[PDB]
C-alpha cells in the first residue's frame, strides 16, 4: 500500500536486507501538511532494524525499497500504519501519512 | 435520635431548660430564608399553574418582586473587597460562610434548581412572552441570569455545599448547551470543580465530550480552557483518566486549538523587467531566461530550504503584486499572481502538483533551468537541463 | 506571526490559556501525554520561544512552564523528594572528602566538590511515533541538556546586564516576565543535577562578587532567589553530612579494634575477682546502642571512658572543625545580610515571600538545626550493595509518585508491583532501620487511608489495593522489634475503620485488624502500653457484630441468623492477641477485658448469654446440625454452622487465655480469684465437658469446614486455666467421656491421614 | 550506631547563643515598618486567618522560642531589672502582646506545641509585674469582644494533666518485667506538666501586682455575651490534682519505700499544685470581694481538706 516518490537519487546500489540496521533521517507529516513528527529537530538520526517488527510496516516496507543516500516521499495508507484506531493523542483514526525519509547509512 | 416533646402534668425532673440567644446575623438569616422560601414557592406555583396546561391567568407571577429579591440576594453573598482591612475581610468571610451554611442546610439550592428547571422548559423570550405575558417574556432571560448568579454565589467558597450538590452535575452539563445561560452554567461548573475533589470523581467521558463540543460550537472561549485545567488537577493531585480523556478528545484532530509551527524566512529577487501586452504596442509576447546554481543545501537547520523560480504577475499595471503580504513563508507559486517551479511540483496558488520529467529531482547544485514565456496563446514553460 | 499577538488581546489570552492547559494535562508524572504534547508543539519551537526577545510575555512564561513540565518536572520532583534522605556508601572514593576544606583561611564553595551520595538516576526515552509498540515510555521525553544549559547561562548573563541599567523595555513586557521564568528554569536545571563544578563556579560568580542580589528585584523574583539560596544551603548541609560520615569511618576503624584489643588484654590478664565480672558484663550485656552511648561521653572533666584516650583528642578536633565549618564562632554572611536588607528596604506583601525569607534567616542563624534534623535521617550501608538499594529507592520514589496521584486501576497495579518489588528486595531485611528512617510505613499508611476514605459502610472499593498495603505493613512490623512500636502509633487510627475487609474469606491475612494484631503481637511492653481508649471501642464493635448480621451476607443469600459470627470472631482474635502474650496473660488487660465484656453482655453469643438459648452444648450441636443441613447456608461459601462454632471457640479461647494465671498470683490475690469466679459463673463446667465430648468422625477425604478438631483445644485450654485438673474422679470421668473416643479415632490410622 | 549516638548526645548540647543578637539586629531600621514588626504582623495575620485547626507552623514554633529566650549590690540588681523592661519593650510595642493573645485564641483549647510555645513567649514578655503589657492585653481584649480566648483558656485548663495511678503502676510492672527505656514526657504518667505550669504561670502574671481590672475581667468578661469563669476552672483543676495526689499517696501506704519514680512523679505534682495555689493567691491577693465570694462559694474547701488529710500523714 505504501508508495515511494523519489526526491533525490541514492545511486540505487545498496538496499536494506533482512538482518541489518538502517540509519534514516525523516520528517513525517500528516496528509494536510501538519507536521506531527521529525528526526531533525532532536538532531539525532533514527536507527532501526529490518524485519524485527519494531517500526510500522508503512515505514519499513517503504524503507526496504530505497537506497543509501536516497531521499524519498513515502505515502502510506491508514490500515498499514495505524488502522481505524490511530495513535491515541496524535494521529486521528483513518489518517494517511507522508514521510520525507533520507537514508544516511545502511549497516 | 428524636425524643418527642409531649406536654403533660407530671413530667420528668431532668429537663433543665437553658436559654441561648442567637446573634443578629443568624436571626436575620432565618428571616430572609423564610421570606425567600415563601416568595419562591409562590413563584413556583404561579409558573406551574401556567406551564402545566392552559388555565385562566388569575395567577400571582411576582416578576419584578422576584427580580428585586434576586438582585438583593445576589449582593447578600457579595464576597468581601480586598482593598479592605485584613480583620474586616476575615469577619466578612466568616459571616458569608455562616450565611452559606444556613442557606444550604435548608435545601434551597435544590429549590433554585427546580426554579431553573421550570424556567428552562421554554426556548426564548419570544416563546415565553406569548404564554406568560410581555413583561414575563422580556424578563425571563434576566431572571435566569440572576438565578445562575445566585447559584454560583451560594457555592463560591464553601467546600461542603459543592460536595453535597455534586450529585446534580449530570443536569448542569446537560443544560450546558442552552446557548442563553452557557456563561452562568460554565461559571457554576468551574466554581464547583475548583473546590471539591469529590465532584471530579463522577465526571465521565460524556461530560468531557460535551464540554469539548461546547468549545467547538461556541467558538474560542478562554473559560472552557480553565474548566479543563481544573478538571485535570483539583488540589495538588491529578486524575489520569480525565487527563487522558482531554488529551485524546481535544487535540488529535488539530482543528482546535490554535496550532503552531516553526517555518523559515524566504525572500524573492526580481530584475527591473515589466511585460505588458495589450492592443497596440507589443513586445513580441515571447521571453526566455536561464538560471543556474552554485551551492545549495537541502536542510540547513530544520526544514527543506525553499527554492523556487518562475514568473509573477502584478495588480493592474503597478508594482507590489498580490499574495503573501510580506515577510512570510510564501515565495513564488504561493498565490494566484505567481507561477513557480522547484524541480518536483508546479506551484500555483499555494497548491503543488507533481509532474513527470526525465530524472525528476530537486534543484541540486550545478542545475540549469530555462524559463520560457509566451503571452497570448500558450503559457509559461520550464525546461530542466534542456 | 507569533509576535503579532502583542496587539491582538483575544488570541493572546486564548493561546496563553492553551499553553496552561498543555502544561496541566501533563503536570504530574504522566508521560503518555507528554510524549504527545512534545510533537503537538515542537522540539525546537520551545528553544526559539525561550530565546526570542520580542515575546508577548504571557506566551514566554507559558512556553517556559511547558518546557519545564514536559521534560524537567518529573525528574526534578523525583530528585527533590529524596533531598532530605542522606544515604551514603563506604566507598574508597567516599573516603576522600574527610578534609572538607575549612582551615588555612578558606571555606570552599557551595555545591563544589564530591557527592558520593545515593541519588535517583535520570534517563529519558526518545520520542518516536513511527516505532510501533513502545516498551514503556516510563520516564520522560528526551531533550538536549547541554544546549539548554548553555543558553540558560547566556540569557541569564544578558538579563543581569540589562537589569543593571534599568531600561524601560524588559524582555516580555515588565521585569518580572523577564526574570521569573528564567530564574525558574535555572533553578530546576540546578536541581536536576547539571552545572558541573566549573559551570557552578561561573553561576556563583554571577551573584557572589563582593551582582544579582544587590539589584532592585521584584517580589516574584526575590521569591525564587529565596529557593535558590535554600538549595545552596541544602547542598552544604549534605556536604557536611558526607564529611561527618567520612571521618566516622576512620574513627570507628580506630575505636573498634582498640576496644577488642583492650578486651583481649583484660581477658588474658584475668586476675579473677569480684569486680572483673562487673567490668566484663559490658561485653555480653549492654547491647551496642547503650554500649556506644556509654563509651562515647567526654564533655565534662572525666567519665568512665576506656583506655583509648588518643581518639578522644581527634574527636574533639573534628568537633571543633564542624563547629567552625558551621556558623558557630561565607554564605551565611551574605544571606543574613540580604534577608534583613530587603525587609529594611521595604515592607513586603505576599506573605509567602516573607515566610521563606525568615525561614532562610533562621536556618542560617541556627546552623546546627539542620544537622540535628538530618542526622537521624542519614544512613550508610556498604560499597558492595549499591544496585539493590538503588532499585529500592527507585521503587520507593515510584510509590510516592503514585501516592501523589488519585487512585485508579492502573495506579493500583503500579503500586502493587512496587510493593512486591520492595518486599522482594534484600535490603528490606538486611537494613530494617533504613525503612524506618525513610518512612516507608508512613507512606503506605497515608496511601491506604486514601483508599479507605470516601465512605465508611457504603464502599470498600480497591480491595486488592487495601490488601497489598496491609500485608506489606504486616511484614514490615513482623521483621523487627522497633517497627512494632512504630506501627503501634498508627494502631489507634486503623481500629476505627477496622470493620472493612471482614465478612469475606478472601483476606484471612491482609486486614487492618490483622495488622493491629501483628503490631501488638508478642511484646509485653506494647501489650502493657496498650491502654483503654480503644478496648471499649473493640468491645462495642463486637457487641454490634453479635447483635446485627451482615447485610452483605443476607444479600448473598445466607439464612439471616440473628447475629454475625465472622467480624465477631475477628474481634475476638484481636482481643486474644491483646490479652495473651508469650504464654502469660497480662493481668491489667485481662481484667479490663472481663469488665467491658460483663458491662456489655451483648458481646457473648445469644445462644450462650441471654434469656433465650441455654448454652454451649445446644449451640454447638445446632451449629453442627446447620452445617450438615445445606438449607441454612449460601445456595467456598460461608458455612454458617462452622462460622458459629469458630466464633464460640474463639470466645472460649479468649476467656481461657484471659483467666488470671496458673495460681502464681491467684494463690494470694483477691481480684484474680474474683475474675476466676466470674468466668466460672459465666461458663458452666457441664457445658464444657459436654462440648469436649462430641467424638467427631475420622474420614477418600472429607471437608474440614465443620466441627474442626481445633475447636476442642479451646475448651481444653479453658478447662485447664479456669478450672484445672486436681480431682481424681473428675480426671477419670473426663478421660472416659471426652478423651478415649478421640484417642481411638486418632490411633486408628494406617495411610489415610488427611488431618494432622 | 556511632553517628546515631553522636547526633543524640554530642551536637544538641547547647552550643550556641544568638537569641539576643539576632533580635537586636532584626529590630534595626537602617533604611516604615521594622523587620521584626513585619514578622509579628505575619504571625498575627496567620493566627487571625479563619480556619478549623491550628496548624503546626514550624516557623512560628521556631521563632517564638527565640523571641522568648531573647528576654532574660543595688545597681547590679537595678540595671538588669531595667534591661529586662527594655528587652520586653523591644518586642511588646511591635504587636507581640496581641499576637500571643490571638495565637492562644486561635487554638480553641487544643493542647499542642503551638500553645506550648506561645505560653512561654507570654511568660518571657510578662516576666515581672509588667503593668504596661497587662494593660495593653486588657485593652485589646476589651476593644475586640472575643470569647474565643477565654473559652480557649477554659478548654486548655480542662485537659492539662492528672497523675494517673494505673499508668504509673503499669510502667512499674513493665520496668520490672524488662529493662524498657524510660519515657520522656514523665513516664507517660504526667503529660505536659511543664505546659501546665507555664499556663498557670501565665494566668498568674496576667493578674500579678494588684491589677483589679484584670482580676475582675477574669471572673466576669463584662461586655461579652457568653462570659466564662476562669477562677472556677482553676478551682476545678486544683480539686482534680488534689484527688490525684490523694490517690497517689494512698497507693504508697504501708510500704515505707519511695523509689526514684515515686519521688520524681510526686515532686512534679507538688510543683504543679504549688503553681496553682500561687495562681489562686494572685487571683485573690488584692481585696477583690468578687473573687473572694467566688472562691467561698465553690469546691475549694474539698480540695483544701484533702490537702490537709494528705499532709497530716505525709509529714
Amino acid at each position: 500500500g505504501v508508495e515511494i516518490e523519489t526526491i533525490s537519487p541514492g545511486d540505487g546500489r545498496t538496499f536494506p536486507k533482512k538482518g541489518q540496521t538502517c540509519v534514516v533521517h525523516y520528517t513525517g507529516m500528516l496528509q494536510n501538511g501538519k507536521k506531527f513528527d521529525s528526526s531533525r529537530d532532536r538532531n539525532k538520526p533514527f536507527k532501526f532494524r529490518i524485519g524485527k517488527q519494531e517500526v510500522i510496516k508503512g515505514f519499513e516496507e517503504g524503507a526496504a525499497q530505497m537506497s543509501l543516500g536516497q531521499r524519498a516521499k513515502l505515502t502510506c495508507t491508514p490500515d498499514v500504519a495505524y488502522g481505524a484506531t490511530g495513535h491515541p493523542g496524535v494521529i486521528p483514526p483513518n489518517a494517511t501519512l507522508i514521510f520525507d525519509v533520507e537514508l544516511l547509512n545502511l549497516e | 435520635i428524636q425524643r418527642k416533646a409531649i406536654m403533660h402534668h407530671e413530667g420528668h425532673m431532668d429537663d433543665g431548660l437553658n436559654l441561648s440567644r442567637s446573634q443578629h446575623e443568624e436571626s436575620r438569616t432565618a428571616r430572609v430564608i423564610r421570606s425567600t422560601v415563601f416568595l419562591f414557592n409562590r413563584f413556583i406555583r404561579g409558573l406551574d399553574a401556567l406551564s402545566k396546561k392552559v388555565k385562566l391567568p388569575t395567577i400571582d407571577l411576582p416578576i419584578e418582586s422576584v427580580s428585586l429579591s434576586l438582585q438583593d440576594l445576589i449582593g447578600y453573598f457579595h464576597p468581601p473587597d480586598e482593598h479592605l482591612e485584613h480583620e474586616d475581610k476575615q469577619n466578612r468571610l466568616r459571616a458569608l460562610k455562616n450565611r452559606q451554611n444556613l442557606f444550604q442546610e435548608e435545601g434551597m439550592i435544590n429549590l433554585v434548581l427546580e426554579c431553573i428547571d421550570r424556567l428552562h422548559v421554554y426556548s426564548s423570550a419570544a416563546h415565553f412572552a406569548d404564554v406568560a405575558g410581555r413583561e414575563a417574556g422580556e424578563s425571563w432571560k434576566s431572571i435566569l441570569n440572576s438565578l445562575y448568579e445566585l447559584l454560583a454565589a451560594l457555592i463560591r467558597g464553601n467546600r461542603k455545599n459543592c460536595a453535597q450538590f455534586s450529585g446534580s452535575l449530570d443536569w448542569l452539563i446537560s443544560r450546558l448547551e442552552r446557548l442563553e445561560a452557557s456563561s452562568g452554567i460554565l461559571e457554576v461548573l468551574h466554581c464547583v470543580l475548583v473546590e471539591s475533589p469529590e465532584a471530579l470523581n463522577i465526571i465521565k467521558e460524556g461530560h468531557i465530550k460535551s464540554i469539548i463540543s461546547l468549545l467547538d460550537k461556541h467558538g474560542r472561549n478562554h473559560k472552557v480552557l480553565d474548566v479543563l485545567c481544573s478538571l485535570c488537577v483539583c488540589h495538588g493531585v491529578a486524575v489520569r483518566s480525565n487527563q487522558h480523556l482531554i488529551c485524546d478528545n481535544l487535540l488529535p484532530g488539530r482543528d482546535l486549538l490554535l496550532q503552531t509551527r516553526l517555518v523559515n524566512h524566504v525572500s524573492s529577487m526580481r530584475p527591473n523587467i515589466f511585460l505588458g501586452v495589450s492592443e497596440g504596442s507589443a513586445q513580441y509576447k515571447k521571453w526566455y531566461y536561464e538560471l543556474m546554481v552554485d551551492h545549495t543545501e537541502p536542510f540547513v537547520t530544520a526544514e527543506a530550504t525553499h527554492l523556487r523560480v518562475g514568473w509573477a504577475s502584478t495588480e493592474g499595471y503597478s508594482p507590489y503584486p498580490g499574495g503573501g503580504e510580506e515577510w512570510g513563508g510564501n515565495g513564488v507559486g504561493d498565490d494566484l499572481f505567481s507561477y513557480g517551479f522547484d524541480g518536483l511540483h508546479l506551484w500555483s496558488g499555494c497548491i503543488a502538483r507533481t509532474v513527470s520529467s526525465p530524472n525528476q529531482h530537486l534543484l541540486r547544485t550545478d542545475d540549469v533551468i530555462s524559463c520560457c514565456l509566451d503571452l497570448s496563446a500558450p503559457s509559461i514553460s520550464f525546461r530542466i537541463n534542456g | 506571526d507569533i509576535l503579532e499577538l502583542t496587539e491582538q488581546e483575544e488570541l493572546l489570552q486564548f493561546h496563553y490559556h492553551t499553553l496552561r492547559l498543555y502544561s496541566a494535562v501533563c503536570a504530574l508524572g504522566n508521560h503518555r501525554v507528554a510524549h504527545a504534547l512534545c510533537s503537538h508543539v515542537d522540539e525546537p519551537q520551545l528553544l526559539y520561544a525561550i530565546e526570542n526577545k520580542y515575546m508577548p510575555g504571557l506566551l514566554r512564561a507559558g512556553y517556559y512552564d511547558l518546557l519545564i513540565d514536559i521534560h524537567l518536572s518529573s525528574y526534578a520532583t523525583a530528585r527533590l523528594m529524596m533531598n532530605n534522605e542522606f544515604i551514603v556508601p563506604m566507598t574508597e572514593e567516599t573516603k576522600s572528602i574527610t578534609l572538607f576544606p575549612d582551615e588555612n583561611k578558606k571555606h570552599g564553595l557551595p555545591g563544589i566538590g564530591l557527592s558520593t551520595s545515593l541519588r535517583p538516576r535520570m534517563r529519558f526515552s526518545s520520542p518516536s511515533f513511527v516505532s510501533i509498540s513502545n516498551d514503556c515510555y516510563q520516564y520522560s521525553p528526551e531533550f538536549p541538556l547541554d544546549i539548554l544549559k548553555a543558553k540558560t547561562i547566556q540569557m541569564l548573563t544578558e538579563a543581569v546586564k540589562e537589569g543593571s541599567l534599568h531600561a524601560r523595555d524588559p524582555v516580555g513586557g515588565t521585569t518580572e516576565f523577564l526574570f521569573v521564568p528564567l530564574i525558574k528554569l535555572f533553578y530546576t536545571l540546578l536541581i536536576m543535577g547539571i552545572f558541573h563544578n566549573e559551570d557552578l563556579k561561573h553561576i556563583l560568580q554571577l551573584i557572589e562578587p563582593s551582582g544579582l542580589l544587590q539589584m532592585k528585584l521584584p517580589e516574584p523574583v526575590k521569591l525564587q532567589m529565596c529557593l535558590l539560596l535554600q538549595y545552596l544551603c541544602d547542598c552544604q548541609v549534605r556536604h557536611r553530612i558526607e564529611a561527618i560520615v567520612a571521618f566516622s569511618d576512620d574513627f570507628v576503624a580506630k575505636l573498634q579494634d582498640n576496644q577488642r584489643f583492650r578486651y583481649n588484654e583484660v581477658m588474658q590478664a584475668l586476675n579473677m575477682s569480684a569486680a572483673l565480672t562487673a567490668r566484663k558484663t559490658r561485653e555480653f550485656r549492654s547491647p551496642p546502642q547503650e554500649q556506644i552511648n556509654m563509651l562515647l561521653n567526654f564533655k565534662d572533666d572525666k567519665s568512665e571512658c576506656p583506655c583509648p584516650e588518643e581518639i578522644r583528642d581527634q574527636l574533639l578536633d573534628f568537633h571543633e572543625d564542624l563547629m567552625t565549618h558551621c556558623g558557630i564562632e561565607s554564605l551565611q554572611q551574605l544571606i543574613s545580610e540580604t534577608m534583613v536588607r530587603w525587609a529594611q528596604e521595604s515592607v513586603i506583601e505576599d506573605p509567602e515571600l516573607v515566610r521563606a525569607m525568615f525561614v532562610l534567616l533562621h536556618r542560617q542563624y541556627d546552623g546546627i538545626g539542620g544537622l540535628v534534623r538530618a542526622l537521624p535521617k542519614t544512613y550508610t550501608i556498604n560499597g558492595v550493595s549499591v544496585e539493590d538499594t538503588i532499585n529500592l529507592l527507585a521503587s520507593l520514589g515510584q510509590i510516592r509518585s503514585l501516592l501523589s496521584v488519585r487512585m485508579g486501576k492502573e495506579e493500583e497495579k503500579l503500586m502493587i508491583r512496587g510493593l512486591g518489588d520492595i518486599m522482594n528486595n534484600k535490603v528490606f531485611y538486611q537494613h530494617p532501620n533504613l525503612m524506618r528512617a525513610l518512612g516507608m510505613h508512613e507512606t503506605v499508611m497515608e496511601v491506604m487511608v486514601n483508599v479507605l476514605g470516601g465512605g465508611e459502610s457504603k464502599e470498600i472499593t480497591f480491595p486488592k489495593m487495601v490488601a497489598n498495603c496491609c500485608r506489606f505493613l504486616c511484614y514490615f512490623c513482623r521483621i523487627s522489634r522497633q517497627n512494632q512500636k512504630a506501627m503501634f502509633d498508627h494502631l489507634s487510627y486503623l481500629l476505627e475503620n477496622s470493620s472493612v475487609g471482614l465478612a469475606s474469606p478472601a483476606m484471612r491475612g491482609s486486614t487492618p485488624l490483622d495488622v493491629a494484631a501483628a503490631s501488638v503481637m508478642d511484646n509485653n511492653e506494647l501489650a502493657l502500653a496498650l491502654r483503654e481508649p480503644d478496648l471499649e471501642k473493640v468491645v462495642r464493635y463486637l457487641a454490634g457484630c453479635g447483635l446485627q448480621s451482615c447485610q452483605m451476607l443476607v444479600s448473598k443469600g445466607y439464612p439471616d441468623i440473628g447475629w454475625n459470627p465472622v467480624e465477631g470472631e475477628r474481634y475476638l482474635d484481636f482481643l486474644r492477641f491483646a490479652v495473651f502474650c508469650n504464654g502469660e496473660s497480662v493481668e491489667e488487660n485481662a481484667n479490663v477485658v472481663v469488665r467491658l465484656l460483663i458491662r456489655r453482655p451483648e458481646c457473648f453469643g445469644p445462644a450462650l448469654r441471654g434469656e433465650g438459648g441455654n448454652g454451649l452444648l445446644a449451640a454447638m450441636e445446632e451449629a453442627i446440625k446447620i452445617a450438615e443441613d445445606p438449607s441454612r447456608d449460601g445456595p467456598d461459601t460461608i458455612h454458617m454452622g462452622n462460622a458459629i462454632m469458630t466464633f464460640y471457640a474463639a470466645l472460649i479461647d479468649l476467656l481461657g487465655r484471659c483467666a488470671p494465671e496458673m495460681h502464681l498470683i491467684h494463690a494470694g490475690k483477691g481480684e484474680a480469684i474474683r475474675i476466676r469466679s466470674i468466668l466460672r459463673s459465666l461458663i458452666p463446667l457441664g457445658d464444657l465437658v459436654g462440648v469436649i465430648s462430641i467424638a467427631f468422625q475420622m474420614p477418600e477425604p472429607d471437608m474440614s469446614a465443620g466441627f474442626c478438631p481445633d475447636h476442642k483445644a479451646a475448651m481444653v485450654l479453658f478447662l485447664d486455666r479456669v478450672y484445672g485438673i486436681e480431682v481424681q474422679d473428675f480426671l477419670l470421668h473426663l478421660l472416659e467421656v471426652g478423651f478415649l473416643p478421640d484417642l481411638r479415632a486418632a490411633a486408628s490410622l494406617d495411610t489415610a491421614a488427611l488431618s494432622x | 550506631l556511632f553517628l546515631q549516638g553522636y547526633e543524640k548526645s554530642w551536637i544538641e548540647t547547647e552550643e550556641h547563643y544568638f537569641e539576643d543578637k539576632l533580635i537586636e539586629d532584626l529590630a534595626k531600621p537602617g533604611a516604615r515598618v521594622d523587620p521584626l514588626h513585619q514578622l509579628i504582623l505575619l504571625f498575627s495575620r496567620t493566627a487571625l486567618t479563619e480556619k478549623c485547626k491550628l496548624e503546626e507552623d514550624f516557623l512560628y514554633m521556631a521563632y517564638a522560642d527565640i523571641m522568648a529566650k531573647s528576654c532574660h549590690s543595688f545597681e547590679e540588681k537595678e540595671m538588669e531589672k531595667q534591661k529586662l523592661l527594655y528587652q520586653q519593650a523591644r518586642l511588646h510595642d511591635r504587636g507581640a502582646a496581641e499576637m500571643v493573645l490571638q495565637t492562644i485564641s486561635a487554638s480553641k483549647g487544643e493542647t499542642g506545641p503551638m500553645v506550648a510555645a506561645t505560653l512561654k513567649l507570654g511568660i518571657a514578655i510578662l516576666n515581672g509585674g509588667n503593668s504596661t503589657v497587662q494593660q495593653k492585653m486588657l485593652d485589646y481584649l476589651k476593644e475586640k469582644k472575643d470569647v474565643g480566648f477565654f473559652q480557649s483558656l477554659a478548654g486548655l485548663m480542662q485537659s492539662c494533666s492528672v497523675l494517673d495511678l494505673n499508668a504509673f503502676e503499669r510502667q512499674n510492672k513493665a520496668e520490672g518485667l524488662g529493662m524498657v527505656t524510660e519515657e520522656g514526657s514523665g513516664e507517660k504518667v504526667l503529660q505536659d506538666d511543664e505546659f501546665t505550669c507555664d499556663l498557670f504561670r501565665f494566668l498568674q502574671l496576667l493578674c500579678e501586682g494588684h491589677n483589679s481590672d484584670f482580676q475582675n475581667y477574669l471572673r466576669t468578661q463584662t461586655g461579652n455575651n457568653t462570659t466564662v469563669n476562669i477562677i472556677i476552672s482553676t478551682v476545678d483543676y486544683l480539686l482534680r490534682v488534689q484527688e490525684s495526689i490523694s490517690d497517689f499517696y494512698w497507693y504508697y501506704s504501708g510500704k515505707d519505700i519511695i523509689d526514684e519514680q515515686g519521688q520524681r512523679n510526686f515532686s512534679k505534682a507538688i510543683q504543679v499544685a504549688k503553681q496553682v495555689f500561687n495562681t489562686l493567691t494572685e487571683y485573690i491577693q488584692g481585696p477583690c470581694t468578687g473573687n473572694q465570694q467566688s472562691l467561698a462559694h465553690s469546691r475549694l474547701w474539698d480540695a483544701v481538706v484533702g490537702f490537709l488529710h494528705v499532709f497530716a500523714h505525709m509529714q
